[PDB]
């Protein structure tokens, strides 16, 4: 919800649906990301080992 | 800071009727048995007439089968007298398994005062309703030819 | 570093190269044959250059996304 | 094992006269010991991207403000790097030390909170019935952790915690009697105390999952000099007056456990192979007999012996266990024959040993 992807649209547009999204801003607890390609087509993340301190997240 | 005796009044264990009373002295275990049940405290100094709030007031129910003790801070009244009272329906998580016996210790501690008393006074009845170890061994189940 | 030395050569100034035989004689060192023999006295220019390689380690190993290495 | 280069923070400079037995002890074993000051600027636990001090120790309550490079989220590197670290807390804890013992699961109590016993306090308190007698009976119970000698009562003079119930990995080196509650010197009680009951560990530990001991320590007066030579004595009329408080022993116990002397568990070379051949095949065949051999060795005092190994099970599993059989120990490798489950597919070998005090496999 920040890239413009057309010229006159709200900041966070999606082109397939034509909606704006609704989570704007979130961080993935468990899903790092790993690779993003160019056009955003494909993208690519990694599960998390397991916390080594132990805590409930992650 | 002058330390002296504790002291009790009257330990009257009163069953809970979903209302028989009977009160026993501190220095005697309470005889009979009680199925949930609120018990009433007087706490009192002596060599002069001064009830007085210690520190530590709690009532410990102890489970001998299990070894899970689970301690219940006691809250004085608006009469200074104590009172302990177990619902038997609510406190689902607080007593989460039920036990036939339950010992009921008393645990009264205070910074100037010079009886700790751990003395149980009876038992109690409640009928409210690892991985470090090595793991059983599996056999796999061959099939039979035919 | 004589285990990661790349091409080595050596001139002399103006238009000219020579030929560096290897031999062992330890850091293998280069025995260079002088185009021109030298008497007691002369001088003779020899631009020695040399090239090493994977010399160069980063000392932060894991850089981040934007960090110089 | 771990680098014997170790850091030492300090609430004073001071503190390792008065410390000075458990310093020396701990400087018996080859430790390299460099004592920073708590506020020290020059404090770097960290230095591109590289660890200085293999190991860590804190003895430094009250303090708000570790320094230059110290930070909670540093220190939580520094554990998820390999680091052992020990930490002391006597009466004022303080912010950041309630944050690092939060991160790892063990829940500080208020900053002037210290844990409380009527019936079993010695004749030295001079005061509040503060001077917990911890007694042996409740203890641990294991061989590496705790030693294996006999102890008499040990001194605890501190501030009580409380394991979280989340974690597996925490585990209780200690626990209060059943009548400390930790709260408040002089104050009254109208709600419910912090670990009420006989869960004030007091000498609570931790075993990361990549094997990062740490050893949340109650007291740092628990270290003290004084502590170590002193006679004690429960107020309770007519109890047995020790000539030695035990103290020392304990000590000496949990500083080799959390610097990987004492029990650390190396998994060597693994081999499986059909029986009679002497080369691992690919794709070993449904119902052929297959056999599994693992080294596995100890390290006692750096020697690297062979482990006993009564008890290891072996898993064959696919998404849940198969098979799970006991490796048999001959001539130093832990082997154990067994034909193949019908069911085809991929499989895993999972040796796993986890067990009270001793390392992950
Ligand atoms: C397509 O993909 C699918 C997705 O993966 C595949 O479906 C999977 O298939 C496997 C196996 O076929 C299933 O596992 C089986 O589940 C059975 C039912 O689930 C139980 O769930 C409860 C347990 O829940 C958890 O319990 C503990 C708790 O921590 C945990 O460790 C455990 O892993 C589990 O998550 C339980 O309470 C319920 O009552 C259910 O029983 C279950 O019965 C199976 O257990 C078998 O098998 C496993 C390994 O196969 C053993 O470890 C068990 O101990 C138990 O072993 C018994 O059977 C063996 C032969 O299979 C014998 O050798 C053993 O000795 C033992 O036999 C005893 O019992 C027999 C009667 O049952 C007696 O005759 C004997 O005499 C013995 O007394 C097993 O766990 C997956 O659940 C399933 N996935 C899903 C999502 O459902 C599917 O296979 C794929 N397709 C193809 C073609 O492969």
């Amino acid at each position: 919800g920040q890239v413009y992807t057309e010229a006159k649209r709200p900041p966070g547009f999606d082109r397939v649906r034509n909606a704006e999204i609704g989570n704007k801003d979130f961080e993935l607890d468990v899903l790092e990301e790993a690779y993003t390609t160019e056009h955003w087509l494909v993208r690519i993340y990694k599960v998390k080992d397991l916390d080594n301190r132990g805590l409930s997240r992650t | 800071k002058i330390s002296t005796e504790v002291g009790i009044t009257n330990v009257d264990l009163s069953t809970v009727d979903k209302p028989k009373t009977t009160r026993v002295t501190y220095p005697a275990k309470a005889k009979g048995t009680f199925i949930a049940f609120a018990l009433f405290f007087q706490l009192v100094d002596v060599n002069t007439g001064a009830e007085l709030t210690p520190h530590q007031t709690f009532v410990r129910l102890h489970n001998q089968k299990t070894g899970q003790e689970v301690v219940f801070v006691a809250e004085p009244d608006n009469k200074n007298v104590y009172k302990f009272e177990l619902d038997t329906s609510e406190r689902k998580i607080e007593f989460d398994s039920a036990s036939g016996t339950y010992t009921l210790y008393l645990i009264i501690g205070d910074a100037t005062l010079k009886n700790p008393i751990l003395w149980n006074v009876a038992d109690v009845v409640i009928k409210f309703p690892n991985l470090f170890t090595p793991k059983q061994e599996i056999q796999h189940l061959f099939r039979e030819p035919e | 570093l004589e285990a990661r030395l790349a091409h080595l050569g050596v001139q002399v100034k103006g238009e000219d190269e020579e030929e560096n035989n290897l031999e062992v004689r330890s850091g293998r060192f280069f025995t260079v044959k002088l185009p021109v023999a030298l008497d007691p006295g002369a001088k003779i220019s020899v631009i020695v250059e040399t090239v090493y390689t994977h010399v160069l380690h980063p000392y932060p190993t894991q850089i981040t996304q934007s960090e110089k290495q | 094992a771990s680098g014997p280069r170790t850091l030492v923070l300090l609430d004073n400079l001071n503190v390792r006269e008065t410390h000075s037995l458990f310093f020396r002890s701990l400087k018996d074993r080859g430790f390299e010991l460099t004592f920073k000051t708590a506020d020290d600027p020059s404090l770097s636990l960290i230095k591109y991207g590289e660890f200085l001090y293999d190991n860590l120790i804190i003895f430094s309550p009250s303090v708000e403000d570790f320094g230059g490079n110290i930070n909670v989220e540093t220190i939580s590197a520094f554990i998820d790097g390999g680091g052992s670290v020990l930490v002391a807390a006597s009466s004022d804890i303080g912010d950041p030390l309630r944050e690092l013992g939060s991160e790892c699961g063990i829940e500080f109590d208020e900053e002037k909170t210290a844990v409380i016993d009527h019936h079993n306090y010695d004749i030295s308190d001079l005061g509040q019935h503060t001077l917990i007698v911890a007694d042996t009976e409740n203890l641990l119970k294991a061989p590496t952790i705790v030693g294996k000698s006999s102890l008499n009562p040990i001194l605890f003079r501190g501030v009580g915690m409380v394991a979280d119930p989340d974690n597996p990995l925490v585990l209780d080196i200690l626990t209060g009697s059943s009548t400390s509650y930790s709260f408040f010197p002089d104050k009254p009680i109208t709600q419910y105390p912090h670990a009420v009951g006989k869960n004030t560990l007091l000498i609570a530990g931790l075993q990361a999952r990549n094997n990062a001991r740490v050893i949340f320590s109650g007291s740092l007066d628990f270290f003290s000099d004084s502590f170590f030579n002193s006679a004690v004595q429960k107020a309770a009329p007519g109890s047995q007056r020790y000539s030695q408080t035990g103290n020392y022993e304990l000590a000496v116990a949990l500083s080799r456990w959390v610097f990987k002397e004492e029990g650390v568990l190396r998994v060597g070379p693994v081999s499986h192979h059909r029986v009679g051949e002497t080369a691992p095949p690919n794709a070993y065949t449904v119902t052929d007999l297959v056999e599994y051999s693992i080294v596995i060795q100890q390290l006692s005092n750096g020697k690297w012996v062979p482990f006993d190994g009564d008890d290891i099970q072996l898993e064959f599993v696919r998404i849940d266990p198969f098979v799970r059989t006991f490796l048999k120990k001959k001539g130093g490798k832990y082997s154990v024959q067994f034909k193949l489950p019908d069911v085809y597919g991929v499989f895993q070998f999972k040796v796993d040993y986890n067990r009270l005090g001793y390392t992950h496999l």
